[PDB]
DNA sequence: CAAGGGTTCAATGCACTTGT
DNA sequence: GACAAGTGCATTGAACCCTT
């Protein structure tokens, strides 16, 4: 029934902490096994939503955390 | 007055003409996959999906539809010309 | 059973190379 | 060159599995 807190999308459930679709589910599992930095090529304020958040990692790995999702909810890799 | 040239079919950014349409590189990939598979596709919605960035990967059927529609042509994906006869 | 951890892998789309 | 057609491959995310 609900809606993923960082994108729009439908929700799948709760995910490392918040509301999230198993797209954001995924991209934050990859971010944080892999270590991943990124960086925005505009100015760390871009739109993050159902249509284009794939268009910047940096944000939507922001939008990530800023909405309640927690590195540490992320297992060793199985 | 062009701030972005826009994929006719989904509303991206369009990075060219693409089998005679102007379109993003997501719907020319999609469009030339397609075509080379001759793949048949089946919405699984009302058969009239609205494409943008969010219902071109959730909806093939319609997303080749509109492809066609604003005039991406089929004929121009790997013709039997002298380069295919090469690969 | 449900939730929220896990994983999978076909489809996707960005960056590239080839041909004119 | 600059463009459009073709290619390589890392990333995406819907659909599973696993343990509580
Ligand atoms: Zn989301
Ligand atoms: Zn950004
Ligand atoms: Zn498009
Ligand atoms: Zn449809």
């Amino acid at each position: 029934k609900h809606l993923c807190s960082i994108c729009g999308d439908r929700a799948s459930g709760k995910h490392y902490g918040v509301y999230s679709c198993e797209g954001c589910k995924g991209f934050f599992k990859r971010t944080v096994r892999k270590d991943l930095t990124y960086a925005c090529r505009e100015n760390r304020n871009c739109i993050i939503d159902k249509r284009q958040r794939n268009r910047c990692q940096y944000c939507r790995y922001q939008k990530c955390l800023t909405c309640g999702m927690k590195r540490e909810a992320v297992q060793e890799e199985r | 007055r062009v701030q972005e040239e826009l994929c006719l079919v989904c509303g991206d950014r369009a990075s060219g003409y693409h089998y005679n349409a102007l379109t993003c590189e997501g719907c020319k990939g999609f469009f030339r996959r397609s075509v080379t598979k001759s793949a048949v596709y089946c919405c699984k919605f009302g058969r009239a999906c609205e494409m943008d960035m969010y219902m071109r990967r959730k909806c093939q059927e319609c997303r080749l539809k509109k492809c066609l529609a604003v005039g991406m042509r089929p004929e121009c994906v790997v013709p039997e010309n002298q380069c295919a006869m090469k690969r």
